[PDB]
């Protein structure tokens, strides 16, 4: 079993990196001078997809991709998009996550070739120029990322408690593929910054049950959990699919990216 | 590159630097594979305590640096060394870890008693073992295996608010195999909780006698002489004592090199009697449950903590020195 698996309630994740929604939105106002609320949540979807694409190209497991995504989110939860290029931050987060999750140090040539290939083949709609960064940029960015996170590296995700819930249900084959997919989709939102992973797992499982018309009401009722919180999470999940429907990422992202606040150069 | 200037200079202005906060030049007390360890004083002197600074070997966030930081950032237990602060030095890409300084360790403590030949006091031995087990139980409960337990990695706090408290650490290294479980020596591919327990059994024997129980001269996972020493002490295992020994990758090498009749008169009972530990002692019965050859027949750290040895007079104390004066010399500089 994995290091620190049962320690969430004494973890750095829980004690330092479950943020208050009002604090998150207050810090976001910096960037909302340049971008609408809508455009900001579109950028988050976009960079979630970039990190996923990078992880898939490098053949990393979903949990590594999830950890990299959390690192990215934590950074921009505190800092403006202009502070470090998110194009640099995304592969840096994947690079650090891979080391933390014990898959290893992605080589210089491989990390930079993955960044370059993915942006070219999967995101040419957003990026007409080649990936301009080199490994010295990644290494510098990694130092800033580690500092902002206050060296909080171990991250808990909804996949493990989800698996435990569906096994307990006796419905792993029926429900796990959909519920797992919905957990992936929650990384398009702020949910992982605001709720413990097990609550997110329960919300995703509920939505999977509703989609597959499975009555799990009695099982859900028998849990000892704040259902008001679970319903809050379900509402965000249902909204993320309506947002998905209405969002044309390929048509919109080039213009949204050009509206991002740009860094001050040196004097 | 392409990094916002205001963001950068603000962070630079605020970033605490190890050399500004601590005096450590010429104060190296540890040199090893993982880095350099210095005994440090705070420059801004609101404090006279000793601090340990570790400069991690290499630059950047190696797998080693990343592992140590990730784990120590989460771990919190009185018997596990506690990371106080991480300094990231941008000028040289060096990483520094800050700890409260632990003056003593079991390597030096045992050497002191081995040289004076005063055995280790029996209250102290018990209190040390209890705290070692407490720290490893916490690590094991969190699926953290130590993988290199030995006296040098069992720190003990000196004078101060944690006087006599054990801190499990990992100092690194070239290498002895004296604390390595027999399954490792027969080619076992994976570290386990049982491997840590055997090492604790070894440390316990060494606390009782002042001698490393499986001491061996200097020499693949197969180490003939180390195994020979283990058999000289324990006897050669019967089939029924370790049924899966046949599944060890080096089992046929063992059969080629060894004959059980060589060790007929050998037993842990006999070894410990020679060092004046009675085989009817609760101490001995616990030791024997830790130093079980088959790893699946070793007791766990929790079970060890529940052993009636810890309820027998004298009870283990929080300060392993029992409030008594500490005769052990302070750790010397390298
Ligand atoms: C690559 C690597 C290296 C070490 C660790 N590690 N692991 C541990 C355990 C006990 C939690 C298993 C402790 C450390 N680091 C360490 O003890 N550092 C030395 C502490 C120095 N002492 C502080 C107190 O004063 C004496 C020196 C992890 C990964
Ligand atoms: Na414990």
């Amino acid at each position: 079993d994995k290091a620190m698996a049962g320690n969430f309630w004494q973890s750095s994740h829980y004690l330092q990196w479950i943020l208050d929604k009002q604090d998150l939105l207050k810090e976001r106002q910096k960037d909302l001078k340049f971008l609408s609320e809508e455009e900001y949540w579109k950028l988050q979807i976009f960079f979630t997809n970039v990190i996923q694409a990078l992880g898939e190209h490098l053949k990393l497991r979903q949990q590594v991709i999830a950890t990299a995504t959390v690192y990215f989110k934590r950074f921009y939860a505190r800092y403006s998009l202009k502070s470090i290029d998110p194009v640099l931050m995304a592969p840096t987060c994947v690079f650090l996550a891979s080391k933390v999750e014990e898959f290893g140090v992605v080589s210089n040539t491989r990390l930079i070739a993955a960044a370059t290939s993915v942006l070219k083949t999967r995101f040419s709609y957003a990026f007409p120029k080649e990936f301009p960064y080199r490994m010295n940029h990644i290494l510098e960015c990694e130092f800033y990322l580690l500092e902002l996170m206050d060296c909080c590296l171990i991250v808990y995700h909804p996949y493990r408690p989800l698996l435990q819930y569906v096994q307990d249900m006796g419905q792993e084959d029926m429900l796990l593929p959909l519920a797992w997919r919905i957990v992936n989709d929650t990384y398009r939102t702020d949910l992982c910054l605001l709720y413990p992973p097990f609550m997110i797992a329960l919300a995703c499982l509920h939505v999977a049950c509703v989609v597959q018309q499975k009555d799990a009401r009695q099982w859900f009722a028998e849990l000892s959990v704040d259902m008001e919180k679970i319903l809050e999470i379900i509402r965000v999940i249902l909204k993320l699919y309506e947002q998905w429907k209405n969002f044309d990422e390929r048509k919109e992202m080039a213009t949204i990216l050009s509206k991002m606040p740009k860094p001050k150069p040196p004097p | 590159d392409k990094m916002d200037y205001d963001f950068k200079v603000k962070l630079s202005s605020e970033r605490e630097r190890v050399e500004d906060l601590f005096e450590y030049e010429g104060c190296k007390v540890g040199r090893g594979t993982y880095g350099h360890v210095y005994k440090a004083k705070r420059k801004d002197g609101k404090d006279d305590k000793d601090y340990a600074l570790k400069q991690i070997e290499g630059t950047g966030i190696s797998m080693s640096a990343c592992r140590e930081i990730a784990l120590l950032r989460e771990l919190k237990h009185p018997n596990v060394i506690s990371l106080q602060k991480v300094f990231l030095s941008h000028a040289d890409r060096k990483v520094w870890l800050l700890f409260d300084y632990a003056e003593h360790d079991l390597w030096h403590i045992i050497k002191f008693h081995r040289a004076s030949k005063v055995q280790l006091p029996r209250g102290m031995v018990k209190s040390l073992l209890y705290q070692i087990l407490d720290g490893i139980h916490y690590l094991h409960a969190n699926w953290v295996l130590h993988r290199d337990l030995k006296p040098a990695n069992i720190l003990v706090m000196g004078e101060g608010p944690e006087r006599g408290r054990v801190k499990i650490a990992d100092m690194g290294f070239v290498v002895t195999f004296w604390y390595r479980a027999p399954e490792l020596l027969l080619g076992a591919r994976h570290y386990t909780k049982a491997i840590d327990i055997w090492a604790i059994g070894c440390i316990f024997a060494e606390l009782l006698t002042s001698e490393p129980i499986f001491h061996c001269r200097q020499e693949n996972p197969y180490h003939h002489d180390q195994l020979d020493r283990i058999f000289n002490v324990m006897g050669f295992p019967a089939d029924k004592d370790w049924e899966d020994i046949k599944k060890m990758p080096e089992h046929s090498t063992l059969m080629k090199d060894f004959r059980r009749n060589t060790y007929t008169n050998c037993s842990l009972i006999k070894y410990m009697e020679k060092h004046k530990v009675k085989p009817d002692s609760k101490a001995f019965h616990l030791l024997q449950k830790l130093l079980t050859m088959d790893p699946i027949k070793r007791i766990t750290s929790e079970q060890a903590m529940q052993d009636p040895y810890f309820l027998e007079d004298p009870l283990p104390t929080s300060d392993v020195f029992a409030g008594c004066q500490i005769p052990y010399p302070k750790r010397e500089f390298l």
